[PDB]
């Protein structure tokens, strides 16, 4: 009669790793990390992403004309470009504070498109046509800017012009506008016809005096001339007053804007689908409850922290010995 | 092993019992067989499983982590927020593995100090009445029928013995 | 004859979590979490804070008539605003580098005011008077800025100024000024005949020339004019030139700076009292030597590290087994 | 136990020794008593002591710490801020807790094991003059007086000085 | 000890055993000596010189880390830079000394530990043949000669018996 | 007969430290933190560093007339500013974006330095002599920057100028440029002769026009004028283009940049001598293989991580216990 004290064993063979051994065969043990994804853009709460395409995020609140797709948008979970998103800016200037208008679309769910100055009534003393390029040509002719209006002069006239809007939607307004540099004095009297103009804009919070900085430069799209977009945040009740004697282009369409954290914009190549997630990376979408995933740093939802491991198996069982 | 009984003076494990993580042989004369000890393979489940719970709460997920762009002319910033994100990526990694590391290490010595402490439960239970062979085995001297390998095994001996 | 081996036990209930079993009652503990402050703001050094009240920084440095209080003020252990403190600019515009001037005043223990030009002496051929406004009124009346003065026209005529200052307090002086821009161009005239006026400002490390920049804007504080503040620190034995044809809010109270680390700002309802402390927080003192705290990551002095935690308490003692 | 000792083979502890971590209870024909071990009670003390010490060392305290103020257009520039603060938050919490939780584990099984050594270096001084009941106790087989207990717990027994034991070991 | 074997029931160590970190003294009719345990001496060299290495992969080596110049009106950029640096700072060498501090104790334990089952693999071996006396030491009952020596530091004991009471 | 069981000792006094006991006697160890370097700043991959002497990145890449040893300058491992480096900007202003045209520089290894506008052809119809200064004086006679032109006007007419340079060096190639600021409308005359002069300066992406502000200044090294620097990188096949009626410092040599990273910065007093090193610090250079470092921060190639640690000793052996 005997009795015999031992330890349980089986044919696993995961290995963990320990500070004094290597590659040691254990009974049980839990992975923590996770590193399979899904290959696909999905839905967060129900609601898809938004897919920009061939345009960055200055096209489409612009109103590129490549990026008339996207005039349709309303809501979206969260903001996608491309390797291909080069439909921005299609005449050439300076976006004032383009990252930190970016910045701002991240905590953006949704807005609600208008028309600020309507361009077939708010401008009775200027051309409101003609306004177009070849810089931002559509179907082979030259257009414009689908939220902006170029104007100019009526018929070697353009008396200063004074324009309002008061915020009415109880949310912030986005409103963006440009001001146009001629390569020579020449152009500025054929657009605008005073060689002395100037571009005034003020709310509440803002106040600037645009002057043309009319020069000769490298052509750029087919354009000597520049053109600088700028933006502002109109908060609810307030005014916004443009002045101009030229030079000005007038906001067309403006958005009025949701907040909603949670969201943000991502570049992935990877094709949106039908499904739904809680997490969501630029390479796919992630089903898991592990602590950590080794798949990519950029996340939106609520997602496992990233980590650069490639292997994090922790020992829950003993050290496996069968000695069959 | 730390504590000598796994890999140590028991030299393998019984892929035989498949009921518990511990236990015993017991060969009678009403035949074999293995039994796994409730007690201490219980206890043991309810630590391991609360180790690893532990683990992952201290590591709070991650929420919505995008990143930020800047122009030509914000080259200094743009660094700063690199190395802000490189740098909590090498520790939070470091972190990550190097705790992993350490709790196996901790685990495996748990197991070892386990078996250990239950083969001596055993022995100073039966003292005179069995002799110590080798691997963890005790070789009765009163011979026990399987009414009494169930005491044992039990916590309740009650030593009723001789010769020897 | 017997002996036995054993330890010790008492009626101790601290309980302890290690990473296997957790709520383990313990013989002996200690708590390495503080989470008992005192409700009341206190001095540092013997030294009490400064209590701007109803005013921020900006309202305590322009010398904003509401902010009277403050002008005894020449030494402090660090500043403390509130959430009502909302009087600072009374007068709309953007305080330029507003929170870089913060950033200073954070290592500024005290200081020594002075009149930089004074008011009844400096400006011969200037209207010293008139210079008040409604939207800083003070006692019913109109008023202005106590540590700036608003130069204007002296009867129709607005000679160009030029003002120097050196400094010889062998510090640092902190020069503030301001720059008016008018709604309109009658306006600019009725303040300064000289329709287009410049001001310049320049030491051995700050040049930089204004401009009026004249234009209808939204009323704020029933004013469609604007007005930017300025500031620049004068190192020692450095000249400040002042040139202006119009639109110059001029200095007249500047500020010696005495440095000092140590110091902060920070934002807090709790009530100054006549205490002392090594350690401040927005909600209280803490007179304590544990190596944590949860109650507040802002912090003055020698404190101890903040962290989460809601419970931070390391076992000394043995598990505790009375069993009776 | 990951010794066994406390919690394990002696299953309670004393609440009537009360001088000390560790010690003894002997029972003699003149009396009974507590007595707590000087030479490993001061050990453990210091060595925790220690623990103690060295963990706060490592947590170096926190001078003048304040927030920074930021405009509407420098929104990235505080999110960047904001996440460095909230970044180091949650490793210095994570490392404050996590350091309590591993070094409460070694502190339990530190004192489990001190407990289990002193019970062998006692059954190492008798041997043959004492035999193992259970729960740490040892019954004479040569009657030890209050002089010879104190040499016991003194690491000073004198087995030779005895084999009235062999006498009494049948 | 942890263990209680190295400064404890064996109160010293042997400055004459050269070859190794745990032996035998051995003596016998035929001469003393000392003799290192091939087995538990390599399996701690092997042990030991992995835990350094896994140390070292842990703590990344530093690449180019240079300063950043900023101007009189870049001071809350300047000073976040350098709250990170110092942050950083903090953390790493917090990390690195807390590391050693933790492993060298584990490091100790491990010898220890050693010892001890090294004493209790021989104890189990002989068993009657021989006597506990005190500093981990066993005396012999039925006389063991160089030939036998050689056997019990090589795990393959025998057990031919008698005794001696 | 007897046999023991016992454990190692020898005469080593190397100590430990663990969390329960300090100077703990171990029989061996390895020191994991490095703390001797070589006192001298050596080469890095064979290549030497750039000595920079008393003069800054700005008087090396305007060509102050004191730094003429940096002329021959073509590549370096990294670059070093010492305490007496002060010779950068001669003439006082403001040298626009310096702090990041640092930032480039540190990812620079080497570049070709070119004519861009050769001083003697480019300028027919403008004084190319004359423009020199007192405050930039070289071997006691007033001199100017190696790279800059000074262009003043030929005999009471300074007519437009324009210059374009396209980039045909199929690299970024930096150019610099400066604009005078005269302290009166004299100056202003003797200088340009246009009263109301321009700078205007356009590329691809590079778009901005400067107008003179004439003004009364503090006087530095005796100007009461001042000179704003500029600088742009030129990419591969874009062009640049330079108008003025007056008042520009043109680009006289420029440089074709050649990337890659591992380069530096960095501020030391320690001698450069003729060793290679795959470590360098402001202190000297490490030849080691540990984990970690006390002796500098700022590191240039593959160091050991920094550490405020004064000792870093790992226990290998066992408790030393000799007991003699
Ligand atoms: C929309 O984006 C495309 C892609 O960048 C632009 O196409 C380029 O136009 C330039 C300017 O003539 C050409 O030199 C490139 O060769 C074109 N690239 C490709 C891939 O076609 C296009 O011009 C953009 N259109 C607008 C209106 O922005
Ligand atoms: C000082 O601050 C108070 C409180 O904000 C200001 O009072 C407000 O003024 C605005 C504009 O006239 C009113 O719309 C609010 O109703 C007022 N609020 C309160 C609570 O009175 C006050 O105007 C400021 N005064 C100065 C001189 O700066
Ligand atoms: C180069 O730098 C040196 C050091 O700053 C300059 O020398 C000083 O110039 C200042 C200002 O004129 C004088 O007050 C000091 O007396 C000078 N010190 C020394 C040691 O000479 C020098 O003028 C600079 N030269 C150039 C061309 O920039």
């Amino acid at each position: 009669d005997t009795i015999c004290i031992g330890y349980h064993a089986n044919n696993s063979t995961d290995t963990v790793d320990t500070v004094l051994e290597k590659n040691v065969t254990v009974t049980h043990s839990v992975n923590l990390l996770e590193d399979s994804h899904n290959g696909k853009l999905c839905k967060l709460k129900g609601i898809a992403p938004l897919q920009l395409g061939k345009c960055n995020i200055a096209g489409w609140l612009l109103g590129n004309p490549e990026c008339d797709l996207l005039l349709t948008a309303s809501s979206w979970s969260y903001i996608v470009e491309t390797s291909n998103s080069e439909n921005g800016t299609c005449y050439p200037g300076d976006f004032i504070d383009y990252e930190e208008l970016r910045e701002q679309l991240s905590s953006v769910s949704s807005f609600e498109k208008f028309e600020i100055f309507p361009k077939t009534s708010s401008w009775p003393n200027h051309e409101t046509t003609k306004g177009v390029t070849a810089a931002c040509s559509y179907a082979g002719a030259s257009s414009f800017y689908r939220n902006l209006l170029w104007l100019t002069k009526k018929g070697s006239s353009y008396p200063k012009l004074s324009k309002s809007y008061v915020n009415n939607k109880g949310k912030e307004v986005l409103v963006l506008w440009g001001v146009h540099h001629p390569p020579t004095g020449t152009d500025q009297q054929s657009l605008y016809q005073n060689a002395d103009a100037y571009v005034s804009v003020g709310s509440s919070k803002y106040n600037r005096r645009f002057t043309p900085e009319i020069a000769a430069r490298p052509k750029v799209r087919g354009q000597a001339g520049r053109m600088n977009y700028y933006w502002t945040l109109l908060e609810p009740g307030d005014t916004i007053t443009f002045e101009a004697t030229g030079n000005l282009i007038a906001p067309w369409y403006a958005f009025a804007l949701n907040r909603g954290s949670g969201s943000g914009i991502i570049t992935s190549d990877a094709p949106v689908h039908d499904c739904n997630t809680k997490c969501q990376t630029p390479h796919g979408a992630i089903n898991s409850s592990l602590p950590f995933q080794n798949i990519h740093p950029v996340t939106i939802g609520e997602c496992p922290k990233y980590v650069r491991s490639t292997k994090l198996r922790m020992a829950t069982g003993l050290r496996n010995i069968p000695a069959r | 092993g730390l504590f000598g009984a796994i890999a140590g003076f028991i030299e393998g494990g019984w892929t035989g019992m498949i009921d518990g993580w511990y236990g015993y042989h017991h060969q009678n004369e009403q035949g074999s067989g293995y039994a796994a000890d409730q007690k201490s393979t219980q206890n043991a489940i309810d630590g391991i499983t609360n180790k690893v719970n532990s683990v992952i709460e201290k590591m709070n997920t991650q929420f919505t982590a995008v990143g930020k762009e800047f122009n030509n002319l914000e080259r200094r910033i743009e660094n700063l927020n690199k190395k802000v994100d490189d740098g909590f990526l090498d520790i939070w990694t470091y972190n990550a593995e190097l705790l992993v590391l350490l709790e196996n290490e901790r685990t495996l010595d748990f197991h070892d100090s386990n078996v250990r402490n239950l083969y001596e439960k055993v022995k100073s239970q039966l003292k005179n009445n069995a002799k110590e062979i080798g691997n963890g085995c005790f070789e009765f001297y009163h011979k026990c029928d399987d009414a009494c390998m169930e005491s044992v095994r039990n916590g309740t001996y009650d030593y009723p013995k001789y010769s020897e």
